[PDB]
């Protein structure tokens, strides 16, 4: 999902948490 | 930001040892990435989310640790291992790498091959005069060379260039340019290269007479 | 395979920019998560990051060369550009691009790097003189030529075991040197041909002697 990931990426969060977020 | 004290910072073990890197962050990780670099290459990824083995990497490598913690282990070393070892964050911006780690393989003494060059006839019209000195696969990597000629002793006209460690057995490789303007060359007869080296029971001289 | 090829001056004088590139492929930038990162190495000094790149325009860069850093991107091209201002002869080293993700905040592929110095001193190309053999070793100097770095190969890269290419010196001229050697059979001498490949970007220069007895 190009849109989940680009969501992702535009939150206030830190790296691990994006990282966290994505792979799972 | 976030700071990484690696250690130790350099590392001499044999075949077969284990050896263990630390890595140190000033503040709180989540994950800890390893990168290995040979001479002149690009680094490698080795070892990524701590303790994940990147492909094309040996079982042989490990990671472990957490929070500031982290370590890289390799089980049993070997010769293509030598290189400079980095851990990287990207948990905070900005990245960081860690000084870095040094390994060398610790193996058997082992003798020069010593052999000698005098100056190109491509070289000699040019107008200077390079006499190199070459010792092939030798361990440890200490190694004396004087320059004598006519059994005269050089000083402050030569230059030495060790090679990086061999990823297959382990031996190091060091050239000695003698420079002399064509003038000086012409003027002496005997030029002679004198090596000493752990590996070398007596000094061992290469020579050559001029033309 | 994804693969990253850098490339940019090899000169550059003090408090002139620097105009890195790098061109890729085997991925796209414009896909989700994806990620491109710079990264250099001072002469005998470790890694240090310096900015990157997503796919969605977010870019980052390292506090320490502030504000110097300058970063793009042309997906229709596939490559990246970073400009580095006010150039120091401490900003000498060579310059890596990397592919990075979203899923995973490491370098996981690297191009193969670029080499930048920073000087007043002009360039100048090698001269290749021959090392001629009399196992026996054999070999070409690679003498006076700014700045680093060169490559070199032999029989076009087709003879490589055996083969040393020593780490160039600093002559007292300010002018760098080097040898490559090679061990090979006596008796493959007069009869198997050795050809040394010199190659000197920063000069454009490319040279191919033939080494013999």
């Amino acid at each position: 999902n190009s849109e989940l990931l680009s969501l992702i990426n535009d939150m206030p969060i830190t790296n691990d948490q994006k990282k966290l977020m994505s792979n799972n | 930001d976030i700071q990484m004290t690696q250690s130790p910072s350099t590392l001499s073990a044999s075949v077969g040892d284990r050896v263990t890197i630390t890595c140190s962050a000033s503040s709180r990780v989540g994950y800890m990435h390893w990168y290995q670099q040979k001479p002149g290459k690009a680094p490698k990824l080795l070892i990524y989310d701590t303790s994940k083995l990147a492909s094309g990497v040996p079982s042989r490598f490990s990671g472990s640790g957490s929070g500031t913690e982290f370590t890289l282990t390799i089980s049993s070393l070997q010769p293509d291992d030598f290189a400079t070892y980095y851990c990287f964050q990207g948990s905070g911006y900005p990245f960081t790498f860690g000084g870095g780690t040094k390994v060398e393989i610790k193996r058997t003494v082992a003798a020069p091959s010593v052999f000698i060059f005098p100056p190109s006839d491509e070289q000699l019209k040019s107008g200077t005069a390079s006499v190199v000195c070459l010792l092939n696969n030798f361990y440890p990597r200490e190694a004396k060379v004087q320059w004598k000629v006519d059994n005269a002793l050089q000083s402050g006209n030569s230059q030495e260039s060790v090679t990086e460690q061999d990823s297959k057995d382990s031996t190091y490789s060091l050239s000695s340019t003698l420079t002399l303007s064509k003038a000086d060359y012409e003027k002496h007869k005997v030029y002679a290269c004198e090596v000493t080296h752990q590996g070398l029971s007596s000094p061992v001289t290469k020579s050559f007479n001029r033309g | 395979q994804v693969t990253l090829r850098e490339s940019g001056p090899a000169l550059v004088k003090p408090t002139q920019t620097l105009t890195l590139t790098c061109t890729f492929s085997g991925f796209s930038l414009s896909t989700a998560g994806m990620s491109v990162g710079w990264i250099r190495q001072p002469p005998g000094k470790a890694l240090e990051w310096l900015a990157d790149i997503w796919w969605d325009d977010k870019k980052h860069y390292n506090p320490s060369l502030k504000d110097r850093l300058t970063i793009s991107k042309d997906t229709s091209k596939n490559q990246v550009v970073l400009k580095v201002t006010n150039m120091d002869p401490a900003d000498t080293a060579t310059y890596y691009c990397a592919r990075d993700m979203i899923f995973n905040f490491y370098f996981d592929v690297w191009g193969q790097g670029t080499t930048v110095t920073v000087s007043s001193a002009s360039t100048k190309g090698p001269s290749v003189f021959p090392l001629a053999p009399s196992t026996a070793a054999l070999g070409c100097l690679v003498k006076d030529y700014f700045p680093e770095p060169v490559t070199v190969s032999w029989n076009s890269g087709a003879l490589t075991s055996g083969v040393h290419t020593f780490p160039a010196v600093l002559q007292s001229s300010g002018l760098y040197s080097l040898s490559s050697v090679v061990t090979v059979p006596s008796s493959s001498l007069g009869t198997q041909t050795y050809i040394c490949n010199v190659n000197h970007k920063p000069s454009n220069t490319k040279v191919d002697k033939k080494v013999e007895p």
